RNA sequence: AAAAUUUUAGGAAUAGUUAAUAAUAAUUUAUAAUUUUGAUUAGAUUGUUUUGUUAAUGCUAUUAGAUGGGUGUGGAAAAAUAAAAAAAA
């Protein structure tokens, strides 16, 4: 189970056991009634494992969530930012940015006064 | 010197030869290159020839 | 936390598709501006 | 990089154990050498009082060839092969090993096979490689037929005039269409190969065949309902382009 | 296509995927021995692609050489015919 | 090498690729499908006029009954028959002077042809994949190596002119008669 | 509208970004089509007119300078035999900036590109039939088969353009 | 290769053309360098064929 | 194994511990009948025929499904010995 | 790591002697005498070894 | 996953900017007003000015200007050390400034530590050289650290740098130094111009004649 | 030079050409000479940075122990000369019909 | 092109290998040329938690009101200090530490040296930018006794995973040159006891027991058993 | 890059124009070019034996799905619906 469209683990229970897994047929799975893809993820697995290939691979669930909001056109894994229509901050509402209060923020701190009273 | 060593009537100079024009006369293979054979088929595709369509 | 297009069949029962018009033409800001600028407001 | 091949030839032959530093200092860096200089380097490395040294300066070669663009040549890979018990030193890649293992067995064991000597011709050899047929199979037709407007029909057609009658021609053209062009339809002969190629087959371009004897065993016409399209979609039809079409109904029947 | 398995090096990014490229010591190893495997089957391929372009080969040599005999002769006596057409006119 | 590509249909390279042989299929139900074997480049040509460069067969999936059984028998001569065409000369042609690719479909028709050997996905189950040592390797390769000479001639005769002449051909080929 | 579009585009064509913003700003006001919701906040507020800076330069030019250069309050100014070159620096870059031709622009600004009007005479019959074939759809395309068959005439001669 | 030269020969050949001189030496140049002198006694049999 | 003799270890022999899923001996018989008299297999443009002009339908041939249900017994064991019959 | 050779100039030395001299074609009659009798002791030298 | 045929070909290996979509459309008329009213509220422009057409950053000359015309966070500095503050982020962070700091500097800025809040910005400084400049410290810099942490009576900050100098930078430390902040000996220096020991809490006690 | 005779590669003195075809031939010539004289009308700039002298550290450690390296500009900035001064013997062994015999400061 | 895989060998597209030849496929991307990379990602994401407990200034900011304690800004320089070399050192962060800024002095990653590899780069010159963390290194590179003839820029230097051994003798005063490193096989004679080469052109490993073992139980040949 | 084939009941003028050029990026020269043998504009319509029908070289069909401002990228724009397609273990 890596994939969002075809999640085998859903039907785990429907296998009886091991033997009944490695032998089960795709016209077994589908009389038991296993949707298409997950089925032929289930049997290419097992083919694998056959073979010789564990299933061992990276789980692509979270990759896929995380570049889905990106919204890509063909899903090819890249960063399409979407341009805001208020984007400037002065047409947001701001005339002007915030002048610092220089002399508010030029008082010695808390600490320093402390200090210095100790001193 | 600026005059080409291989320069002559014709002006087909070869830039980049050291060699004189007299040293060096043979038919050398060339090396840079590959031979090309033809991949668009004329008129003729497959299965029966028939005329061949030419 | 795509959008429907419209069909007609318009022979031998083939259809047509009349694709939403470029937002870049002249013929949209034709259609936005008002028609009587005398009589309609602005 | 022959002159300096031939001195350090020469002095491996002699054995001034200095062969290695002359290579090292006169045609390593700024010669183009080829595999012949640590070819003859080995018999000098080989007398090298301690295996490790030898080893070493084995292996300070192939590193040589490695940098140098001087790929080791056969023989020199064979002659350290030839010392694999003293040094073990590997001269031949994982892959090429690997392939000439199962390369080796595999051939042993089909020439032990009697079986499989027998020749097979879709494996042994090519048999037309020109863009042309080696025979005249009749075809083209270069006249037109019933229905046909299009003649000639230029591009990609070798139909080169009408079927039966046309505008009048002049000259090589009307010389062509009246007697000389190939005519598929006509039963009597079929188109004339050109000279001398047509003396030979005089008595064989007469008529179709010679037999007049033939018993038809193929099915009989259905004359009710007199079914007039058969256009079945099959499975197993190879002459299925040549089926589909409309086609004159005419024979014996 | 490439496999990613899962013992790969993890990329802890939020900002792209989460697995990186990188490969454990063993997986380089196992995918040597499974690249020996792959070379012994293409080793035949380049055999075979090469015994079958001298075969092209040299069927071509042959059957040009009988094509250009028999195209000789033609060309005579099509040459012959059209010397005599032309006295004749 | 575009904006928005073709998700469910795409290659490795530039169109148009490298010559592939492949088992191009129709658009009909399974009961009458049947599959082309061309050459064609490695992106689909579908928008042109030419499409393929070369037609090599027709292969038939569905298998029929054996319509010469009473011809002469021979063993299993009564199993289904499995229909197909297969160029030979315009196969050999590309594969070994154009160096096209190939399928897999493809290979398992060919490797039942006999042209080529079995495919690399025609792996069995029963026994898995050999494993390599360096040492075993290169014992048996000092104990078996060949000859440089024998190798080098073996070579020859498989890559380069197979038709060699012998001194006998060459005597015969020397003119004896008056040279004239 | 029309008018307020062509002004605004010609102001930003020739570098006016005060006086395309007042614009907006009049518009948004006023309540034309289309400007209801381009309202943007003044940020030459306090600045004083190019027409101003000039006529006091005319009647000290380095003081007026500062006055010239607008400052974001956090930005205080350097000396002036600094801010001389500095300015210099800027206008001499501006200028090698602006001087750079635009490639496929045919020497034409953005306003310019892909700008063609005529009156609405042109499209007088485009307008009719598309606000009927198209009465509920006005961001379809008006493409013919709509109101006539095939083999047939449509309403339009010209149809689109000549 | 050395053979494709004597292949392309007789693809000239067969193309409707006539080799000139310079491509009967080119040929036969290139199989003596290959070291197939019986292709260019084959180039030589072409050359007096034609 | 280590004539030719193979390496074990680049020709591996079929490891023990595995078990048998389906075997020649796994199959069972299944008898079709493709009979003409109905007018569905009649037809002309029909699928279920072998022949594509000959005739139409089959008379009684016999296919072989298999029985993977050998691991659902308790015990389930393989007995490779040379066929001895013939 | 290594000195290459360039297409404009080269700078790893020549792995084979070439005698600088003009073609038979530009060599004078003597000259030409002189090259006809290098050349037979070429041909003897090639049939010893063969 | 490459944006090469999906942006402008001049935004190749195009990193850290807010939004790239922007310059992409900024050629409209409409988004050219509202980048030229950007620019102005920036400020430090005397004319109507605008990025150039195959920039996403701002221009290298404009970006010096402003960094050069930005008010100081720090203003009215009452004492040395903060005028030697302002004249150092002056020299070194200027813009795409090369220049580096030195241990000299570093000791030039720790000997004005007169009042608390000086200490702690030298050893702000102290930190950006370590760090950010990467510096490698001098062999009398724990001195010094150590007697500006005295001149203001700070024990506490001069056995945490003991405890660990070596991340710090402080790669040779004095004994007499390490006794004196371990706690082992009272005097932690000897002036020999003076013949006096230091600290003077402990100088007439240890050398009461001279 | 080290190995054998190049003819024009050491001269008596700096090459003397009217200052009119200076700038035309002087660009590509290239000679040697004893001690550390340097033409006139040439601003001198040694060079200091460790990232241009680490170029010259194989040719200082195998041939010849390098010492200086500085940069001479004209005074129209078109025509620029590369000094660069050896000290000690060379490493490599000379050959009496070497160039470099000549040389006091070299073959020593 | 220059440096096939297998030679040409086209039966499938993986036989071609992950890139065709070393040097760049087309000419308008230099960056796509073949070379040995580090993950960067791992190697660059630090540990935020050595941040995390610690005040932090920013160092536009020198206003009095926004000032800390001195014993807070003593723990933000070493927090500061930890979170830089989290992931390892830098090859600036171990230059800025050693007499003659390292120079003479071997560098070398981490996996340089493990298996069959034998790689380090000898420093000659190194430009620090403002930020001492980063710059431009100059250096030889010596590969299974082979050493390069000039210097070269060294690749991902700025990447931390650098380990240097710093040697007095091979210290070079900022007056002279560093002499480059001298080649085993070519400057200096060959020695079976000095320095012995790992791996031979044609070298291989052999199979390691537990990577056999892991195969053939990932295989199936050998009874893995839960 | 060329040649032939090219629609309309109520038939007429067309034009960033033709050629030459030491002229890339034409400040010049000419008695220029298109067209009643049917031009240009406007209407209809995806061009080159594939359909239907007949004794028929007649009549009647047909998605060969093809092109300047959206990024100057790329070997090549065709690049923002889809269209049965295996894309570097
Ligand atoms: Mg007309």
């Amino acid at each position: 189970d890596i994939h969002r469209l075809r999640p085998t683990s859903d039907f785990k229970a429907s296998f009886k056991d091991w033997n009944d897994l490695f032998t089960c047929d795709k016209r077994q799975l589908r009389v038991r009634g296993i949707p298409r893809m997950t089925r032929d993820a289930i049997r290419t697995a097992v083919q694998a494992f056959q073979n010789g290939n564990p299933p061992e691979r990276f789980d692509t669930k979270e990759e896929w969530l995380y570049y889905k909001q990106f919204k890509t056109v063909d899903y090819s894994y890249r960063v399409i930012p979407e341009l805001p229509e208020k984007y400037r901050p002065h047409q947001s509402g701001i005339d002007q940015a915030p002048l610092p209060d220089y002399r508010e923020i030029n008082k010695m701190p808390q600490w320093a006064e402390c200090e210095e009273r100790r001193q | 010197d600026e005059r080409p060593r291989d320069w002559t009537v014709d002006e087909i100079t070869a830039e980049d030869v050291k060699r004189s024009p007299y040293k060096e006369m043979e038919m050398q293979p060339l090396q840079n290159l590959a031979p090309r054979y033809e991949a668009r088929p004329k008129g003729y595709f497959g299965r029966t020839y028939y005329s061949g369509m030419k | 936390a795509p959008k429907r297009v419209d069909c007609l069949r318009i022979h031998r029962n083939r259809p047509l598709l009349l694709h939403p018009m470029k937002d870049n033409n002249k013929l949209l800001e034709l259609s936005k501006l008002p028609a009587r600028p005398e009589f309609d407001s602005w | 990089a022959d002159m300096h091949l031939q001195v350090v030839e020469t002095m491996v032959g002699c054995g001034t154990m200095k062969a290695n530093d002359y290579f090292v200092r006169n045609v390593l860096r700024q010669f183009s050498w080829d595999s012949r200089f640590l070819e003859a380097l080995y018999v000098e490395y080989r007398r090298q009082d301690d295996v490790d040294m030898w080893a070493e300066l084995t292996k300070r070669a192939l590193v040589w060839t490695a940098r140098y663009n001087a790929p080791a040549s056969e023989r020199l890979r064979r002659l350290i092969e030839d010392d694999y018990d003293t040094i073990r030193v590997q001269t031949r890649t994982f892959r090429e090993l690997a392939v000439f293992q199962f390369r080796d067995v595999e051939e042993r064991r089909h020439s032990r096979d009697v079986v499989n000597e027998l020749p097979n011709p879709w494996y042994d050899y090519v048999a037309h490689a020109l863009p042309f047929p080696d025979r005249d199979a009749g075809y083209p037709d270069e006249y037109g037929d019933l229905g046909q407007w299009r003649a000639p029909g230029g591009p990609g057609s070798p139909v080169r005039g009408p079927g039966y009658y046309a505008p009048p021609m002049e000259g090589e053209h009307q010389r062509g269409y009246t007697a000389e062009w190939r005519d598929l339809r006509n039963p009597m002969r079929p188109p004339e190969f050109p000279t001398p190629w047509e003396r030979k087959y005089r008595q064989y371009a007469r008529g179709q065949h010679p037999s007049y004897d033939m018993v038809y065993a193929g099915p009989m016409p259905e004359i009710f309902p007199m079914r007039r399209d058969f256009r079945k979609p099959t499975r197993w039809d190879f002459h299925d382009i040549e089926k589909q079409g409309k086609y004159r109904t005419s024979g014996p029947y | 296509r490439q496999i990613r398995p899962y013992y790969n090096l993890p990329s802890k990014s939020e900002h792209g995927r989460k697995m990186t490229g990188f490969l454990t010591p063993y997986r380089h190893w196992m995918w040597k021995q499974n690249e020996l495997w792959r070379n012994v089957h293409e080793a035949q391929f380049e055999h075979l692609r090469r015994v079958y372009k001298r075969q092209w080969l040299e069927s071509f040599r042959v059957n040009a050489d009988e094509y250009i005999y028999k195209y000789n002769i033609t060309k005579a006596a099509q040459l012959a015919q059209w010397e005599c057409e032309m006295k004749e006119q | 090498a575009r904006a928005v590509i073709k998700r469910r249909s795409p290659q490795l390279w530039g169109a148009p690729g490298a010559p592939i042989i492949r088992m191009r299929g129709h658009h009909v139900v399974w009961k009458f499908q049947s599959y082309d074997l061309v050459v064609e480049h490695t992106h689909k040509r579908r928008n042109s006029d030419i499409r393929l460069l070369h037609y090599l067969g027709k292969h038939c999936p569905h298998p029929q009954k054996s319509l010469w059984s009473p011809d002469t028998p021979v063993a299993q001569d009564r199993h289904l028959f499995m229909l197909t065409t297969v160029d030979i000369d315009a196969f050999k042609y590309w594969f070994g002077v154009k160096r096209c690719r190939l399928s897999m479909k493809p290979w398992a028709l060919l490797a039942k042809a006999g042209l080529l050997p079995p495919s690399l996905t025609q792996n069995s189950k029963i026994m898995p994949k050999p494993l390599f040592d360096k040492e075993s390797l290169m014992r048996y390769y000092l104990a078996n190596r060949k000859d440089e000479d024998v190798m080098a001639r073996e070579k020859y005769l498989n890559y380069e002119n197979s038709m060699v002449k012998t001194e006998e051909e060459r005597a015969a080929e020397r003119p004896v008669a008056p040279y004239l | 509208p029309t008018m307020v579009k062509f002004y605004h585009d010609c102001l930003v064509r020739n570098n006016r970004p005060r006086e395309a913003s007042s614009l907006m700003r009049l518009a948004a006001e006023r309540g034309v089509h289309g400007y209801e919701d381009k309202w943007e906040a003044d940020v030459y507020k306090g600045r004083p007119l190019d027409s101003e800076v000039m006529n006091e330069s005319e009647g000290q030019a380095s003081s007026l300078a500062f006055a010239s250069l607008m400052l974001r309050g956090d930005q205080r100014p350097l000396p002036e035999n600094l801010q001389a070159l500095l300015e210099e620096e800027t206008t001499r870059n501006i200028e090698a900036e602006r001087s750079v031709p635009v490639p496929f622009s045919a020497g034409l600004h953005a306003t310019e590109i892909n700008s063609v009007f005529r009156p609405r005479v042109y499209r007088q019959l485009w307008y009719k039939w598309q606000h009927i074939a198209n009465r509920y759809r006005p961001t379809a395309a008006l493409k013919r088969r709509q109101l006539a068959p095939r083999d047939s005439p449509t309403g339009i001669p010209g149809f689109y353009r000549i | 290769i050395p053979q494709e030269a004597l292949h392309w020969l007789l693809r000239m050949i067969v193309d409707n053309f006539n080799p000139q001189h310079v491509h009967y030496i080119a040929a036969m140049k290139t199989l003596q360098s290959a070291g197939e002198l019986d292709m260019a006694r084959d180039v030589w049999k072409i050359m007096e064929r034609q | 194994r280590r004539p030719v003799r193979y390496d074990p270890l680049l020709v591996p022999r079929t490891p023990s511990h595995w078990s048998v899923g389906v075997d020649a001996t796994d199959v069972r018989r299944r008898w079709q009948i493709w009979s003409p008299r109905d007018p569905s297999i009649f037809h002309e443009t029909s699928t279920r025929k072998f022949q594509d002009h000959l005739y139409e339908g089959e008379p009684l041939f016999m296919q072989l499904r298999q029985c993977p249900w050998r691991t659902q017994a308790k015990v389930s064991e393989r007995w490779e010995m040379d066929e001895v019959a013939i | 790591w290594r000195l290459q050779n360039n297409g404009r100039a080269l700078a790893l030395g020549p792995p084979v002697t070439i005698e600088d001299e003009m073609q038979s074609r530009f060599f004078s009659n003597d000259q030409f005498l002189v090259h006809s009798v290098k050349e037979v002791l070429r041909i003897v030298l090639q049939e010893h070894k063969r | 996953a490459s944006l090469r045929y999906r942006r402008p070909y001049w935004m190749m290996f195009l990193k850290g900017v807010d939004n790239w979509k922007i310059y992409t459309v900024i050629q409209q008329p409409d988004h050219q007003r509202t980048e030229m009213l950007y620019q102005a509220w920036l400020g430090g422009l005397d004319r109507p000015y605008t990025r150039p057409k195959c920039m996403a950053n701002q221009p290298l000359w404009l970006s010096k200007k402003r960094h050069m015309l930005r008010k100081e966070r720090l203003d009215g500095p009452e004492t040395p050390l903060e005028k030697y503050v302002l004249e150092w982020h002056k020299k070194f962070h200027s813009f795409q400034g090369t220049e580096r700091p030195t241990p000299d500097d570093l000791h030039t800025a720790l000997d004005l530590v007169e009042r608390p809040l000086d200490l702690s910005y030298a050893l702000q400084l102290l930190g950006q050289c370590r760090n950010l400049n990467n510096i490698r410290f001098a062999k009398e810099t724990f001195l010094v650290f150590l007697e500006a942490c005295l001149r203001v009576g700070r024990r506490d900050c001069a056995e945490y740098a003991l405890e660990h100098a070596e991340p710090l930078g402080f790669w040779f430390i004095d004994e007499d130094h390490r006794r004196y902040l371990q706690g082992e000996q009272t005097w932690y220096k000897l002036s020999p111009l003076d013949n006096l020991y230091y600290p003077v809490e402990e100088n007439a006690k240890l050398n009461e004649g001279r | 030079a080290a190995s054998s005779p190049v003819p024009h590669i050491i001269g008596s003195k700096h090459i003397d050409v009217p200052r009119e075809h200076r700038l035309r031939l002087l660009p590509g010539m290239l000679y040697l000479l004893d001690g550390d004289t340097l033409p006139g009308e040439f601003t001198i700039n040694r060079v200091l940075d460790p990232t241009a002298l680490q170029y010259y550290g194989r040719l200082s450690s195998q041939i010849v122990t390098v010492e200086a390296v500085r940069m001479l500009v004209p005074d129209d900035l078109r025509l620029l000369c590369n000094c660069i001064t050896f000290k000690g013997p060379l490493h490599l062994p000379v050959a009496p019909y070497a160039s470099l015999a000549s040389l006091r400061g070299a073959s020593q | 092109r220059a440096d096939p895989l297998n030679g040409g060998s086209s039966m499938t597209l993986g036989s071609k290998g992950s890139k065709l030849s070393p040097e760049p496929h087309r000419r308008r991307m230099p960056w796509t040329a073949a070379k040995e990379y580090v993950p960067g990602v791992v190697l660059n994401a630090r540990d935020k938690m050595v941040l995390d407990g610690v005040q932090l200034l920013d160092i536009e900011s020198i206003d009095r009101a926004s000032q800390l304690d001195p014993l807070e800004v003593l723990r933000a320089v070493v927090a500061t200090r930890e979170y830089n070399i989290s992931t390892g050192k830098n090859i600036f962060q171990l230059a800025s530490q050693a007499t003659y800024n390292g120079r003479g002095q071997r560098f070398y990653r981490k996996e340089w040296q493990e298996g069959t590899y034998d790689k380090y780069v000898t420093l000659s010159a190194i430009d620090f930018d403002r930020d001492g963390n980063k710059g431009t290194a100059y250096g030889y590179i010596t590969f299974h006794g082979e050493t390069t003839t000039r210097p070269v820029q060294v690749d991902f230097a700025d990447v931390p995973g650098w380990y240097m051994d710093f040697v007095e003798e091979r210290a070079v005063p900022f007056t002279g040159i560093v002499p480059p490193p001298p080649s085993i096989g070519t400057d200096v004679p060959v020695d079976p006891h000095s320095y012995r080469l790992k791996a031979y052109p044609y070298y291989d490993a052999p199979n390691p027991p537990e990577f056999v073992e892991r195969l053939l139980k990932d295989r199936g040949v050998l009874p893995d058993t839960p």
